RNA sequence: CUGGUAGUUAUGGCGAGAAGGUCACACCCGUUCCCAUCCCGAACACGGUAGUUAAGCUUCUCUGCGCCAAUGGUAGUUGGGGGCUUCCCCCUGCGAGAGUAGGUCGCUGCCGGG
RNA sequence: UGGGGCGGUCGCCUCCUAAAGAGUAACGGAGGCGCCCAAAGGUUCCCUCAGAAUGGAUGGAAAUCAUUCGCAGAGUGUAAA
RNA sequence: GUCAUGGAGGUAGAGCACUGUUUGGACUAGGGGACCGAAUUCAGAUAAACUCCGAAUGCCAUGUACUUA
């Protein structure tokens, strides 16, 4: 609960100072993670698709649960049902735990990173961050990792609006 | 593939019930629990 | 020269009993496919959907919320 | 920005699913139950009419002893119980809600059946 | 937390090379050390690289291509 | 010539045209128009004859909107086949037009020349009409 | 005043704005136990009340959307009679759809607390 | 059988013709059937679609995510009602 | 047979709320170094196999009403 200590203690008052929100719980609290590596490409690869899993599995501790086919296009020589993607679904202290070790220790081994813009959101107050690779994380080594897909993490903010969960971002890390 | 199949109790040796059955889905005799009517009371049967 | 030339036969759907009129346990109301007239008292829906009787009495077809009707029997 | 989902609008559309089978009956009425955080009721209801006839309640003057959120469930049985069988009412079918039949509203039936109520 | 289905996991402590900031953090990998830093949870020491307060953005091999010219 | 590019049945009834027009009796757009008085077929044929006479006499000048569009078709037999043998083959599409329709507009010219336009086109259908003004 | 629970074709709904409370009801805190996730105490289940009316909830105002809705007229039409029969006209009875005057931010029943 | 022959058809299901109960013909206008399912049946518990916009994107007009809008614009083994 | 009362049923008519057919105007996703053009809106039409509506007649019943076989 340190990072849970570090937005207690002095986010949310200086929070309800910038705002002067009525109450004390307008505050704007991190309340899900989403994890989709987009392994589409595997139609006929069923190890590339066993791979993912243990890659998850391990980054984040939880099993993830392979995601079918909501419809079916022969333009992706794919159909219905077909196991696409993965799942992963982070929530409580893992919101803190996967933070502190993604913008504390993944982050920044990053080759260029300079900030991403603050218009590279929803415009309704979420977030979501992509990754080139799968060697940013440190849990993952290089010979166990034969390829690399870019999947997405998505960040779940209560806010009403979205300067105040750009700042919240800011205030607790990386924008 | 779609065929007849009948159902003898393994008791008595009647075939009491007709049913059908998908031959390439079910290729070993199917088994059901069903109600005997010279005993009267519930059995196995099995296809023939 | 004509590919058409076929029908099915009538299945003589409709109403069978008309409303205040006394009726007989277990005789049919109203035979329909789907659900155009909901069962209401005293009145149950067949396997194919037909509406039957299950006490003496007189049929009424009263209505239901807006878009929608329903017949029920109601003893002497 | 989520919108939280609301409890109380599901359990009433689950409890109005659970109501298409379950009718009070002037001679067969129906006990409903309500459940919050702080403590549960009991109601006992005729359809054909619209009126109760007998209730109890963890808030009310008697069953002032309490104990875990489940003794209470039992007591507010027993005494809704004793109630309607004061009343003459004997049988009766148990609306579940909208909830699950597995806690404290599973406590209040058995309680309620353990006496002179035929559940 | 279904039993059986999830891997293990347990909190360690991550030290960078040039902060040496032990910041305690939960992970599935052991790191093989013993740290009596943040007593009550002397997890396992993970040895890491480039941190937050180590990179120029953040903030504020090679050596062998020195070794010939110097 | 106006055709439909789609049609969902091929094969049409004839109908009837009994009873005054049931909308579109007023001039909307234009300031000129030209009513049907009585009741009748209109081939896409007449529309673009009346069409091109009513367009060449104002000399590419104004606008022009055609009310009426030709929906419905109609078969026909070639000559020495016996009755039966289902229906014929379609040839043609006609705009069933009742009385009170407004199915000409002319708008962009003055009195002298839209009037004439409207009589030169008048003279191409086979339906009694008379000139309207808004 | 408020909590629970039913009836009635939204005149009851959608939308917009304000006020309120820890008496009730919620948000909320936690996962040792009962119980649960194709993963996740989010939900469900259980154990509690430091903080809150921000939302849920209740009350108040409107005609913006939606909804209900005449009178008069008209189309149509049973019966009878006429024509110049792609169709049209007259007498009697019935009588719409659209448009509009207008109405609406609900009305009733039972039980428990204040 | 709008003479007979050649051509086409012969049993069952759905719609229009069919004139607001039911029924109603033509070598009139359109389609399907001669199966399938051991769960695609029974029961108990739970929940809700098509599509559109915004961002990450290996990955584009279209795969897998997250939010918002969304009375059915989906689905219902198969033809239509 | 008529009168009074209650019903089921979507035709005539009408309408665009769904599905087809369709006219003029505005703007435009998309491609184009200006031009075609998806979707939105305004106004105006059309339908045996369209329906947010919907008659007159006919039909099925009830009556203790009045005639009549
Ligand atoms: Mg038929
Ligand atoms: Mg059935
Ligand atoms: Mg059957
Ligand atoms: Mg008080
Ligand atoms: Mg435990
Ligand atoms: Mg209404
Ligand atoms: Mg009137
Ligand atoms: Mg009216
Ligand atoms: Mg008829
Ligand atoms: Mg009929
Ligand atoms: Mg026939
Ligand atoms: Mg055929
Ligand atoms: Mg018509
Ligand atoms: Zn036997």
């Amino acid at each position: 609960n340190r990072l849970k200590d570090q937005y207690l203690k002095e986010i949310v008052p200086a929070l309800m100072s910038k705002f002067n929100y009525d109450s004390v719980m307008e505050v704007p609290k991190i309340d899900k993670i989403v994890i989709n590596t987009g392994v589409g490409d595997a139609t006929a690869n069923a190890k590339v698709l066993d791979s993912a899993v243990e890659e998850l599995a391990l980054i984040t501790g939880q099993k993830p649960v392979i995601t079918k086919a909501k419809n079916s296009i022969a333009g992706f020589r794919l159909r219905e049902g077909m196991p696409i993607g993965a799942k992963v679904t982070l929530r409580g202290e893992r919101m803190y735990d996967f933070l502190d070790k993604l913008v504390t220790v993944s982050l920044p081994r990053v080759r260029d990173f300079r900030g991403v813009s603050k218009k590279a959101f929803d415009g309704r107050g979420n977030y979501t961050l992509g990754v080139r690779e799968q060697l940013i994380f440190p849990e993952i080594d290089y010979d166990q990792v034969s390829k690399v897909r870019g999947m997405d993490v998505v960040i779940v903010t209560t806010a009403k609006s979205d300067e105040e969960s750009h700042e919240l971002l800011t205030q607790l890390g990386m924008p | 593939m779609r065929v007849n199949i009948t159902l003898e109790c393994t008791e008595c040796g009647d075939r009491n019930y007709i049913t059908t059955k998908n031959k390439r889905e079910n290729p070993e005799r199917i088994e059901l629990k069903k109600y005997c009517p010279r005993l009267r009371r519930v059995t196995l049967h099995r296809e023939t | 020269s004509t590919s058409n030339g076929r029908d099915s036969e009538s299945k003589r759907l409709g109403a069978k009993r008309a409303d205040g009129q006394f009726v007989t346990g277990g005789s049919i109301l109203y035979r329909q496919r789907g659900t155009k007239i909901y069962p209401g008292t005293n009145v149950g829906r067949g396997g194919d959907d037909t509406l039957f009787a299950k006490t003496d009495g007189v049929v009424r077809f009263e209505r239901m919320g807006r878009d929608k009707k329903k017949v029920s029997v109601y003893p002497e | 920005m989520i919108t939280k989902i609301d409890k109380n609008k599901v359990r009433k559309k689950r409890h109005a699913r659970v109501r298409s089978k379950i009718s009070g009956t002037e001679s067969r009425p129906r006990l409903n139950v309500f459940r919050s955080n702080k403590n549960i009721y009991a109601q006992v209801i005729d359809d054909v009419n619209g009126v109760t006839l007998a209730s109890a309640s963890n808030l009310d003057k008697d069953f002032g002893s309490a104990e875990s959120k489940v003794d209470a469930a039992s007591k507010v049985g027993e005494l809704v119980a004793k109630r309607a069988s004061e009343k003459g009412i004997t049988s009766v079918t148990f609306d579940r809600g909208g909830y699950l039949y597995h806690g404290r509203v599973k406590a209040l039936a058995e309680a309620a059946r353990e006496n002179g109520l035929e559940f | 937390m279904k039993t059986g289905i999830h891997p293990e996991y347990r909190p360690v402590v991550f030290v960078d090379t040039s902060t040496d900031f032990k910041f305690l953090s939960g992970s599935t990998k052991s790191s093989s050390e013993t740290i009596k830093w943040e007593d009550g949870n002397e997890y396992p020491l993970l040895r890491v690289e480039i941190s937050s307060d180590s990179h120029p953005f953040y903030t504020g091999g090679r050596v062998d291509r020195f070794n010939k010219k110097y | 010539m106006l055709v439909p590019k789609r049609v969902k049945y091929r094969r049409e009834f004839r109908g009837n045209m009994r009873g005054r027009a049931k909308g579109g009796t007023e001039v909307a757009f234009g300031e000129y128009g030209l009513q049907a008085v009585e009741a009748s077929w209109i081939t896409n044929r007449q529309i673009e004859a009346a069409r091109i006479a009513m367009t060449r006499y104002m000399k590419r000048g104004g606008k022009v909107w055609i009310k009426i569009f030709p929906h419905k078709s109609y078969t026909s037999k070639p000559i020495g086949v016996r009755m039966g043998k289902g229906k014929g083959a379609p040839e043609g599409w006609v705009s069933p037009v009742k009385r009170g329709k407004i199915m000409f507009e002319i708008a962009g010219v003055p009195e002298d020349v839209a009037r004439e336009a409207l009589r030169l086109a008048a003279h191409k259908l086979p339906v009694k009409t008379k000139i309207v003004k808004r």
